[PDB]
């Protein structure tokens, strides 16, 4: 939630 | 995302890591207040996660766990907040790395050091004072903020003398005056300085 991102790149 | 694998051995790190934090928590590497709370902030990120303002507030720690000694009765704890909030999402091995390099990169570190009493100017009762020791020279460092106010170059220590209470050196020519103070550690301090001495030529 807003912290524990998650990214393709 | 990923790409840079960390390929670091997490169990050497922490032990390094261990003996940093330590050092720095015990007082054996004396650090000024701002640089204990930045180092326990890290200490925060690594123990407990990314800052949550939620739960990591005052009174969620033990400062004795997490601070020397002398900064306990301080309003630190808001401050060491602050560093953990600093540290964002930051990895706990990420954490340890910059603990250590802080720690590395002070002019302190690796440094022994020996808390002596001094007796001046216009003050009955005695004074802190850390003494520290080095290959170079040999620094007066202010117990409070661990600043160095005064530094000798070994080269210019004519002699040295210690007693069961006290240890005193003569810097000959360089100035009229001995510096004497009082210490229980005066033969440890002699034998430091003697070995240094002995390789300056």
């Amino acid at each position: 939630g807003s912290h524990a991102w998650d990214t393709a790149n | 995302s990923d790409q840079n694998v960390d390929s670091r051995d997490p169990v050497q790190l922490n032990l390094l890591y261990v003996q940093a934090r330590d050092d720095i928590l015990n007082g054996s590497h004396p650090v000024s207040f701002d640089k204990a709370c930045e180092f326990a902030g890290y200490q925060c990120q690594i123990q407990f996660g990314p800052h949550n303002e939620q739960k990591h507030k005052p009174g969620f720690l033990e400062l004795k766990d997490f601070l020397p000694k002398e900064y306990i009765k301080q309003k630190g704890e808001r401050k060491i907040f602050m560093a953990h909030k600093n540290c964002g999402n930051m990895s706990e091995i990420e954490a340890k790395v910059r603990y250590v390099k802080l720690a590395r990169s002070l002019k302190t570190y690796g440094v022994s050091f020996f808390l002596v009493k001094e007796k001046m100017k216009g003050k009955n009762k005695l004074v802190p004072r850390l003494l520290g020791i080095t290959k170079e020279c040999v620094m007066r460092v202010d117990e409070k903020t661990k600043e160095v106010i005064q530094e000798w170059s070994l080269t210019n220590i004519k002699r040295w003398a210690a007693s069961p209470k006290s240890f005193t050196l003569d810097f000959g020519d360089y100035q009229d005056g001995y510096y004497s103070v009082q210490t229980t550690e005066g033969e440890q301090i002699a034998q430091l300085i003697a070995g240094y001495i002995d390789i300056i030529l």
